[PDB]
């Protein structure tokens, strides 16, 4: 953050458009570390505000990763472009969502920031800010037109991304928007079949008391009871079983959620579900989303 | 009030005066019991009412 | 400056079909002679631009009124923004509680015909005090030029 140095450099034909290895500018230094006063000099002279490298990372981009809102509330009005994406399509308003920034976001919106912008696997900065669990930008991002029902490659929902971790806010903020509880994925699975996958019982417990389907089925015939006995959770088989749970419905597979739970040789979902089934090598995997920046 | 190195969750809280056919320990053993059953446990960690 | 031709370019504030989200799509462009783009998202034959009375009486209308910044000192979009909504404030056509809306509006996503395919389409939208779309509500006239010269 020297400025006088800056200037004195500037004066005499520094070149602003020479890069790092890493992909950096003057401009991307200063905004990585918060430096206000040397990028208000950068910009001022013949400075590109969306410069990016190989990765396509802006300095909007790595003000916002380092979360330095002056930098980013001086980059926006001279053109630092929220529309910027990065090599895995990130746009600066990806990287608050999920980091819970949420004064850089109404920033980002209020310059024109989308909320269904999507990256290379369809991810939103919805989805990244409801699988953080982040009630309040979830809330923020669903009032800037965000949808919620929209999905990824894999089909994946914000509420089947918040399944997987297990928020009842964001759960609850999304269900009051007018998501849909039963959204499946492109194999057939419910935000139910998630949680009970997981081992989420609270939200098994708020996605079944807004109507969602206890004996829904995969394209495979995997009801959430087959991922909860599968992945070993006996206080959710015990709670599908108490929601109307069939314990006998089969699987394309040829397996009842029992079958499964003795041949994976949980003892305990054994012993509960033996009780309510009558007398008579594939695991069944919820999709995921991969990205990281 | 434990001693074990396990972190208490639920507390039970019976007082009241000797009546006829009130045993506070058989009491305190039926609530003890019913926590101890998977289904109440679930539902009490589950709860949001009376 | 010019003299010899320009590229000219109109977009419209409208909302996708995916997510039902205001953006900004390309409309018609102007090489001396105009294209418009179509549903399918193929332009249509050029064509000598024909104009509608109603069209030029308006915009004379909102010309003799209108916010003139001439010699603009900015490069981007933000910084044009910016610089008009607040001269519109000075000049009494927009109000100041009007200016984060139309700021947001004014800077949203401007597609163009090559993402017309990965959304759902394009259908006309208006801006309401949040910055909500909204189906218009006076009865829609389908384009003209869409209709004589886009339909191939």
């Amino acid at each position: 953050g020297h400025v006088e140095t800056v200037l004195a450099l500037l004066e005499k034909e520094a070149s602003q458009a020479c890069m790092t290895k890493k992909g950096f500018t003057p401009l991307h230094v200063a905004a990585k570390y918060g430096k206000v006063r040397v990028a208000e000099l950068l910009l001022e002279r013949d400075a590109h505000p969306n410069a990016a490298g190989k990765n396509g990372l802006t300095p909007l981009h790595v003000a916002v990763h380092h979360n330095n809102l002056d930098i980013v509330k001086l980059l926006l009005p001279r053109g630092g472009s929220p529309h910027s994406p990065a090599w895995n399509g990130y746009t600066p308003l990806h990287i608050a969502a999920k980091q819970n920034q949420v004064e850089v976001a109404r920033s980002l919106l209020q310059y024109g920031g989308s909320a269904n912008a999507e990256s290379v696997q369809g991810v939103t900065p919805l989805h990244l800010a409801a699988q953080e669990g982040h009630a309040e930008m979830v809330a923020l991002l669903l009032s800037k037109q965000a949808n919620g029902n929209l999905g990824n490659k894999s089909g994946l929902t914000p509420l089947h991304l918040v399944a997987q971790e297990g928020h009842v806010p964001v759960a609850d903020v999304l269900i009051k928007h007018g998501v849909m509880v039963d959204a499946t994925t492109r194999m057939g699975y419910t935000p139910l079949h998630v949680a009970s996958h997981y081992g989420n019982i609270k939200l098994v417990k708020f996605l079944l008391q807004h109507q969602a389907d206890v004996n829904a089925k995969t394209k495979l015939g995997y009801s959430p009871l087959h991922q909860a006995a599968q992945q070993g959770h006996t206080d959710i088989v015990t709670l599908l079983l108490k929601n109307g749970a069939s314990p006998n419905e089969v699987s394309s597979d040829g397996t009842t959620p029992l079958a499964i739970a003795k041949r994976l040789g949980y003892i305990s979902v054994t012993d509960v579900l033996k009780v309510v089934t009558d007398e008579t090598h594939r695991m069944s995997f919820p999709e995921t989303v991969d990205e990281i920046l | 009030a434990v001693e074990l190195p396990v972190p208490i969750r639920f507390l039970f809280v019976l007082l009241g005066p000797e009546a006829p056919h009130i045993d506070y320990t058989q009491l305190g053993r039926a609530a003890a019991t019913l926590m101890s059953e998977r289904v109440f446990r679930i539902d009490a960690y589950m709860a949001q009412s009376r | 400056p010019g003299t010899h031709k320009v590229y000219v370019e109109l977009q419209e504030l409208v909302m996708d079909e995916k997510n039902q989200e205001l953006r900004w799509m390309e409309a018609a462009r102007w090489v001396q002679l105009e294209e418009n783009l179509g549903e399918n998202g193929a332009w249509g034959r050029p064509h000598l631009s024909h104009l509608t009375f109603w069209s030029l009486l308006e915009l004379r209308r909102v010309f003799t009124k209108g916010t003139v910044l001439l010699d603009l000192q900015e490069t981007s979009l933000a910084g044009v923004a910016n610089q008009l909504l607040d001269r519109f404030i000075f000049e009494d056509q927009i109000r100041p509680q009007d200016r984060e809306e139309l700021l947001r509006a004014l800077l949203l996503k401007h597609s163009h015909a090559g993402e017309l395919e990965a959304l759902g389409g394009v259908k006309p939208a208006v801006l309401t005090r949040s910055g909500d779309p909204s189906q218009p509500l006076l009865p829609q006239h389908s384009s003209l030029e869409t209709q004589l010269f886009c339909e191939q």
